[PDB]
């Protein structure tokens, strides 16, 4: 026997982060819940309180 | 009949002109024609770890 994995691809908009060498390094889906859609909206990792 | 399809704006690929091409010069107001990348501006030795 063996083992392996699968999924699936959909149609969404990612936040990609890039350090100082161009490798990404993080990322955030923009459709998961609503903190992340105000990271998007605010393009930052960083959210203060408001 | 014959028909023919283009694209342009893409990576640098074949199917190009026959210019011929030149040497390089740094360090001097001059303008470049990299594979279709069309500019003006002074060409210098980069850092960048592509
Ligand atoms: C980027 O690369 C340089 C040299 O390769 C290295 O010194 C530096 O630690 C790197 N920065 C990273 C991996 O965040």
């Amino acid at each position: 026997a063996a083992d392996y994995y699968v999924g699936y691809l959909q149609p969404r908009t990612f936040l990609l982060k890039y350090n100082e060498n161009g490798t990404i390094t993080d990322a955030v889906d923009c459709a998961l819940d609503p903190l992340s859609e105000t990271k998007c909206t605010l393009k930052s990792f960083t959210v203060e309180k408001g | 009949v014959v028909v023919l399809s283009f694209e342009l704006l893409h990576a640098p690929a074949t199917v190009c002109g026959p210019k011929k091409s030149t040497n390089l010069v740094k360090n001097k107001c001059v303008n470049f024609n990299f594979n279709g990348l069309t500019g003006t501006g002074v060409l210098t030795k980069s850092n960048k770890k592509f």
